[PDB]
């Protein structure tokens, strides 16, 4: 209902629009790990533009979803993490989170196309 | 009641007058001398003291701007808070020897009481309490008119290159200032599609562990938008107090200074060497 | 003397604390008793009234430090001159009230004199005097240090191209900033080797005349040092009140944003292109 | 005495360190003036290094220096004026005083140089 | 007293020399038993002169010293640290092997330090790293 998975090229694409706490978080997790089992993307991308507030359990489960598909395919987190959840993402989920694009969307599948291209 | 107080006021103003003539030898003679001539500090004074009381009993807004104009006048001429209050001891020991000398009060009556005693003293205080009421309003302005331009000059985000975003950050800086910088570096950094933000930390003489760690919060802050940080311009003391801090220093790039780190930068995007 | 000063202040600092009982109701009793509840203030009070005097009718320095610390402590709690000039004055009536009610002065005798009558007087107007002396310090200091802090963010000339010198002047700018702005300016185009001087007047809200009549000086000045002034980033009041002016405009170079005008320096520093 | 005219290449060099107010300035005016007439050099540069202090005089004599010998070939005032002689020069000697080269003596002697060659 | 007093300045001023210098290039030999005091004075002495003669990078010449402190070794490699943070490679060279397991037992971590057991190849390698000055 909130995840609206969309497959584009040899890509995946997301955009987040919850910002709800737990049931979203998980549901979202459960859905991302069954769409790229089920289809085989090299490149997925995450959009946060839509939040601009996220506590520990968002940030932990966002870091997690990071490692999780980074276990089987390359991935950016397209959107520029906005200034307060950044911080927020910092202090409590202390990680690099993959590669980043800062919220130019052409720019993260540009950089993914020229990753996978090469 | 304010008429006789004035008609008492008409000698009282002499009696101010030796006042001022007794005080002028302990606080600083010279310097009052040469920026003021005496007659005219006196006429001022006896002006300020004379027609506070000329009005019926109630209050006068004319003299309440001329006790404003008064009190910004003492200001600028260099009469800070500790003279005005020197003054305001030295009336009231010249009022007492007045009254033991001169010895004629508001009501007539062969002995007065305490009533007007005390009535002329109530008034002294009232008349010092607006004109030191009147005394910091500028003070006030003036301070917070400079918080706002040091507000909003400690993090200029205007200088901009080809998407290249420089920082200049020259003066010194605390904690409230390290909040200031943050906020505005990631506001700058939202609103203007950059790919590399070089600060200059050239410029602040000493910067203790937690401005520092501030600073790495900031680097890793817009990295984290998606924006690489070419940190340039560290001193010998800050970087030793950044090693110090022991906090990793492997993800910020550094520079001796400003032409080098950008073209380090103009050498990470490839494209824009022209 | 201040022995049986003290031997009297013993009741005096109830008298002080009814006296803070009666001033409550007319300053701010919300705020006041909100920020800082009342027993700790009037014991406050009591230690600053009551060991003013327990030295040997001299001073004490311990005293002197701890009268700094109330000041202090009452200019961040919210009590500005305003309220310490209320505070003394309730302090001289309350004063009144009790010596009429406690009659009980320094010497013994049947029936006391003038004397004491004042030097009661006199000793309020002196730690008066004192208090509003360490007052001020702190307001001084950081109102010199926000000065400085100012005027040294005022003009940075610290970011700094190949060969060419922006600058960013983001805040609004008087006389005096002015003069160090010019100054500034033409200091570091001595001290370092550059070309062209990109001036970003974009920041500023509104200039009037002579400002922008010294800011065309400024282009005029570095020109005839004999660096390019390519002034950039101009508002559309601000280009109506130079134009206004009547200055000739022929001689300064302008530009929209800095990017480009920097492009356009580079166009004319060819050898600059990379 | 005080005027040491040097001729080197094609050009013409003059370093200033009287900063007196009316006799110095008069014979350097008449020594420049008797020099660029006796040799022919289509550049004359001058220096104003030595110089922190200028009146009114001196830069009335300066700029009629410059249209002095600029009657006969190009010039330029190499030497930076000092910021505290700029101002006075620009408030009193309103010109743009021929071509400048700001401070770099070698900097004014390659664009002479680069000036003749074409 | 007098004599004591200025040869420990002699002592002082013949520390840290960073007088050594190729273009570009600088290099910093020391050879004498170090200390504390001495170690703060090599520190202060190095990030000041790389400061006031900028250049790209600094060579130690650790070759000299027969043995170091666990301590000593602990600044220098803060030395190191810091001179890479001010945007200058502290190429070490030469190190010795006590000194070398030393700083192994020392625990800190040790892959930003680049070293060359001769000052020949430190040259060359730092030539290396600015592309173009080779030639």
């Amino acid at each position: 209902m909130g995840i609206p998975i969309l497959k584009l090229g040899e890509c995946l694409l997301i955009s987040i629009q919850s910002e709800l706490d737990d049931h979203t978080a998980v549901e979202f997790q459960e859905d991302l790990l069954a769409k790229i089992h089920e289809t085989s993307a090299r490149g997925v991308v995450i959009d946060i533009t839509s939040i601009d507030f996220i506590d520990s359990f968002i940030a932990k489960i966002l870091g997690d979803v990071v490692s999780m598909s980074k276990l089987m395919g390359a991935k950016v987190v397209v959107t520029g993490i906005q200034p307060a959840v950044a911080i927020t993402l910092i202090e409590l989920g202390i990680t690099f989170s993959g590669v980043l694009s800062a919220m130019d969307l052409e720019s993260g599948l540009e950089k993914l196309k020229q990753e996978l291209g090469e | 009641m304010y008429k006789d107080f004035a008609n008492f006021i008409r000698t009282n103003k002499k009696d101010l007058l030796n006042n001022w003539m007794n005080e002028m030898e302990k606080q600083s003679d010279p310097l009052i001398n040469d920026i003021a001539k005496e007659p005219m500090y006196e006429e001022t004074s006896i002006e300020f003291v004379d027609l506070i009381v000329s009005n019926i009993t109630e209050n006068g807004s004319k003299f309440n701007e001329k006790l404003d104009d008064f009190a910004e006048k003492v200001v600028h001429l260099g009469w800070p808070i500790h003279f005005v209050t020197t003054g305001l001891r030295v009336f009231g020991l010249l009022v007492y020897t007045a009254m033991r000398d001169e010895d004629l009060f508001l009501k007539r009556e062969e002995k007065p009481e305490d009533d007007a005693y005390y009535r002329f003293e109530t008034w002294l205080s009232s008349m010092y309490n607006k004109v030191v009421t009147a005394y910091a309003d500028t003070w006030e302005k003036t301070v917070s008119i400079q918080k706002s331009a040091l507000q909003e000059l400690s993090a200029p985000l205007l200088p901009i290159f080809e998407k290249i975003s420089v920082m200049p950050l020259i003066g010194t800086i605390d904690t409230e200032r390290a909040k200031l910088i943050i906020e505005n570096l990631l506001i700058g950094v939202v609103k203007n599609r950059s790919e590399v933000v070089l600060i200059d930390i050239t410029g602040v003489p000493v910067v203790d562990t937690m401005v520092a760690h501030h600073i790495i919060q900031a680097s890793e802050a817009v990295r984290l938008v998606g924006c690489q940080a070419m940190l340039v311009g560290i001193r010998p003391e800050i970087a030793q107090t950044i090693v110090n801090l022991g906090i990793e220093l492997d993800q910020i790039i550094t520079t001796n200074t400003m032409k080098k780190g950008m073209e380090r930068a103009l050498a990470l995007t490839n494209r824009e060497i022209v």
